[PDB]
This record gives structure tokens, sequence and C-alpha cells, in this order.
């Protein structure tokens, strides 16, 4: 039994747009 | 005055040599880079004006032509991965980084958002922003006595962008900068504000998404219990987050794992593997597997939580990946159990569930279930009790379903439920 790493994130870029 | 403009009369009153024209015009450009439909982010950059906006970033004299190109440039930046390249090669990152120290706090927190998107694009932007040097102006606008005397968005601001700096892969945020960071994010770790406690979580999430060093890092700082706590919290934006790291975490080694044994988050699963927020069920399930995966000790551990019965119940009914994830939780539990365990296991009412998952489309959870099976019936070859195990499966209809998968179109699948024929049936 070996540990299993999470997945990849699909979410590649994280920005934000001020209003 | 300054609402609903052209990028024509933008540009021409930018283009004149008026400061004050060229700051309603700039004002103009940032209140059409805030509007909430389609902004016009390309015919803003194919009109030239970046590198106008990145030289009145620099216009120390007039400040309020520095925040509203620093607003504007942000928005630029939170468009497509060509467009945030087009304000990094204007030079806006060391502008960026030379307003951190402006005194005027909305242009410095300005500063902070625009660093956050450009840093957010990804691995190569992220990195290029540390090596402007970024993190150390970043940090001594967080190093005050205490968190709260600063404004509620300004600290919520740093952390986001302090987060983006921890996020992303291939490759992972250089050790030193990382050695840097940490201290602050534990303090902000620590904060009373959700939205810091999530992005602070988010944070210790990327450092601890990766290999065991990286995760012996973050845990000889000491965040695993604050960790726990807030896997306890009643925001779910602030469990995901916590939960992905105490998952990342257990993906360790066996003593880090047992740091967060130790810190009491196991008795947090019942209601997490119990949350009516799929998700939360699903990354707690992985969570349970990679914890039954560890040493003898920490599977008794699982047991006198009485959480079996709740791996159980998510194996009888939960949604496909969650019930994947169990699969791979009892197929550890039963590799690396005891026979005592093991048995426990299947007095628990393993046994129907885990064959009523035969039936599934998916050969992986099938090669994982009938490897569970077959380390339950070394056990009971153990015991003597393989005939008592194979008429519970073949009261259950197990029987039928592995007869069937001797017809499976993968060798694995074939290979495995001949053998549980051959040697049991």
């Amino acid at each position: 039994a070996r540990k299993r790493s999470h997945s990849p994130t699909k979410k590649l870029r994280y920005v934000k747009r001020r209003f | 005055g300054t609402v609903n403009w052209s990028v024509e009369d933008i540009v021409k009153g930018i283009n004149s040599n008026n400061l004050e024209s060229q700051l309603q015009a700039t004002q103009a450009a940032r209140k059409l880079l805030s509007r909430e439909k389609q902004p016009p982010i390309d015919n803003i950059i194919r009109a030239g004006l970046i590198p106008k906006f990145v030289s009145f970033l620099g216009k120390t004299d007039c400040s309020p032509i520095q925040f509203e190109s620093a607003w504007a440039l942000t928005n630029i930046a939170s468009g497509t991965s060509e467009q945030t390249k087009a304000v990094v090669d204007g030079g806006a990152i060391p502008a960026f980084i030379s307003l951190l120290a402006s005194p005027h706090a909305h242009i410095s927190e300005q500063a902070v958002w625009a660093l956050g998107n450009i840093a957010g694009d990804g691995s190569a932007f992220r990195d290029l922003v540390i090596k402007h040097g970024a993190i150390d102006p970043l940090l001594a606008l967080l190093a005050v006595p205490d968190l709260s005397t600063l404004a509620c968005g300004y600290l919520r601001n740093l952390t986001w962008t302090l987060s983006n700096l921890c996020r992303n892969k291939n490759p992972a945020p250089p050790l030193d900068a990382v050695e840097q960071i940490l201290p602050t994010l534990v303090r902000l770790l620590h904060h009373n504000d959700p939205e810091v406690l999530a992005d602070s979580c988010w944070a210790i999430s990327y450092l601890t998404d990766g290999p065991n060093e990286r995760i012996e890092m973050v845990v000889k700082k000491g965040v695993v219990p604050q960790l726990v706590k807030l896997l306890g919290a009643t925001e779910l934006p602030i469990v995901t987050p916590a939960l992905r790291a105490i998952g990342n975490i257990v993906t360790g080694t066996d003593e880090q794992t047992q740091k967060v044994i130790d810190a009491g988050a196991l008795a947090v699963f019942p209601s997490l593997l119990t949350n009516p927020k799929t998700n939360i069920q699903k990354e707690a399930t992985w969570t349970m597997s990679n914890i039954t995966a560890g040493r003898q000790d920490q599977i008794q551990q699982v047991v006198n939580h009485g959480l079996v019965p709740f791996l159980v119940g998510v194996l009888s009914k939960a949604d496909f990946k969650t019930q994947k994830e169990a699969a791979w939780a009892i197929t550890n539990y039963t590799s690396g159990g005891t026979v005592e365990q093991i048995v426990y296991l299947v007095h628990c009412g393993i046994i129907e569930p885990l064959m009523n998952l035969l039936s599934a489309k998916d050969t992986k959870i099938i090669q994982v279930i009938l490897d569970a099976i077959s380390n339950i019936f070394q056990a009971a070859e153990k015991l003597g009790e393989t005939e008592k195990l194979s008429i519970m499966i073949e009261e259950c209809g197990g029987l039928d379903k592995i007869e069937a998968l001797q017809r499976h179109e993968n060798e694995s699948v074939y290979k495995a439920s001949l053998n549980l024929i051959e040697k049991y049936f």
C-alpha cells in the first residue's frame, strides 16, 4: 500500500478583476 | 465626465502632454476596464496604452494617476495569459514592487493586487515576480504587532497575493522563498477573518502538495493543530482548503501522518464522511485512504475512532468517485492491517457493498476491489475460515459478479477473478 497524491488541478490561472 | 469614453478619446488624452488630461483619460480607461461585461482589454492593448500606464506608475508627484494606472494594469493583467504577458512586457513588475512602499495605502493595495494577478498567471511569472524582489516588501507590509490593525480588504489582498506566490508546481516555488514566506503565513493562519483563513489554508495546501521535504517544511512550523481546528470550522470555504492541506500532509511519511492523528483530526471525520457537500466527502475519503495506507497502529487508531462503519456507509451509498476513494481505502486497510483488523472490517459489513461495487464499469476500481477481496481471503486462510467468507460472498451475489468478470476485457481483472474462483470457489 502506497500513499496516493492528489490529482493535478485544472485551474492553472488564478487572477482577479477589480470591478 | 470619465464614463463611457471611447478608446480614441482615451488615446488622445493620454497622448497629450498635459498631466491632468492624462489623468482623466487614465481614469476613463480604468472605468472602461472595470465594466461588468466584456471589458475592452484587447483594444486597450492594441492602442499601445500599457507603456504609458507603466510610465504613470512612477509619477510620485501625482498619486491619483499612479492609482488609476495601477488599477487599469491590474484589470488588464486579470485577462488572458497573453494580456498578463503584455503587462509584464511593459516593465510593470518592478514599478509595482516600487509602489508597494507607497505612503498611500490604496496605491500599495492596488500594487499588491496587480502582483497577485501577475504571479497567478503561472509558475514562470510567479518566479519572475520573486526574482524582482517582491517578497521582502510584501512581508514588510505585514510586519505589524497585531494583524487586526490593518484594513480588512488590504489584509485579504496581501494574503491572496502571498497564496499565489505559493501556488503552482513544475516547478514549485523556490525553497528560500517558501522559508521566507512561511512564518507570516502561519501568523495569518491564526487570524480571525474567514477570507484570510481560507486563503492561508489554500497557500498551506499548495505548499504541502509535493515531496515529503516540502511537507516537512510546513509541519515543522507547527501548523497541523490549527489546520485541524479549521477542519472543524462551520464555513465551507475554510473547511475545504483545510481538508486539502491535511490530506496532502498525510500523503507524506508515517510520522507526518502521525502528527495529523495526534492533533485529533480523526474525531472530525464522522462529520466529514457524512458531509452533505460531495467534494468534502470525496476529499475526506481520499484522506482516510491515505491514512489506512499507514502503520498498523495508525489503522488501529482509525478503528478506535469508529471510522470503519463510516467507510462502510460511504461504500454503500455515495457518488461514484467517493466510492472509488473508499475502495482504495479498504484495499490499503487490508494490505497493511492485521488479521484481527481485517476480520473486524468484515464484521462491520464490508463484503456486501464491496461486492455490489463490482457491478461498475471502471476497470481500476474492479481491480482494487478484487485485490481487497484477495487480502481478506488470505486473512481468512490464516484463520481457517475461508469457507465462511465464501458463503458470505455467495449469499451477497458476489460470486456471480466475480465469475462474470472472468470474461472481462482487462487481463488483470480476468486473472484475478479466475485466481479467486480457482482458489476459494
